[PDB]
């Protein structure tokens, strides 16, 4: 009967769109992660160049 | 510049304030990062640049004018 087989077929759709589900939230956490750490090492960066300007500053007459 | 602004016995209490402020960067240094207490002195010292700091040219400015021909000394209390 048809029945049986669009039933068998919504399965099909619905295990798709799970897994498209599954795909996007982990792509949400992993630009969620990234940033996070681009952002200290962003910091991290910033603070080593201003202490190597004051290193330069500290170590040079005009 | 508040201890520039007064005479030397104002020294014990800019030991006080930056004695504080270091506690301040201390506990602010938890999360934020800043740089460290030593470079920020010495950048408002200007001693990064230069040989001798605001402190000790006014502790010198001092010792010129105000306190060698205004204070008596006593050797008994030192």
């Amino acid at each position: 009967r048809e029945i049986h087989q669009d039933w068998a077929n919504r399965e099909y759709i619905e295990i798709i769109t799970s897994s498209i589900k599954k795909i996007a939230d982990f792509l949400n956490s992993f630009d969620m992660s990234c940033r996070s750490r681009l952002a200290t090492l962003n910091e991290k960066l910033t603070a080593l160049e201003r202490r190597i300007e004051y290193i330069e500053a500290r170590v040079t007459k005009g | 510049g508040r201890f520039e602004s007064e005479d030397l016995t104002s020294i014990v209490e800019l030991d006080g304030l930056l004695e504080i402020n270091r506690m301040t960067h201390k506990l602010l240094s938890r999360y934020l990062t800043l740089d460290g207490f030593d470079a920020m002195f010495r950048e408002a010292n200007h001693n990064v640049s230069a040989p001798y700091g605001r402190i000790t040219l006014h502790v010198f400015w001092e010792l010129n004018y105000d306190f060698l021909p205004n204070y008596c000394y006593n050797g008994s209390t030192n």
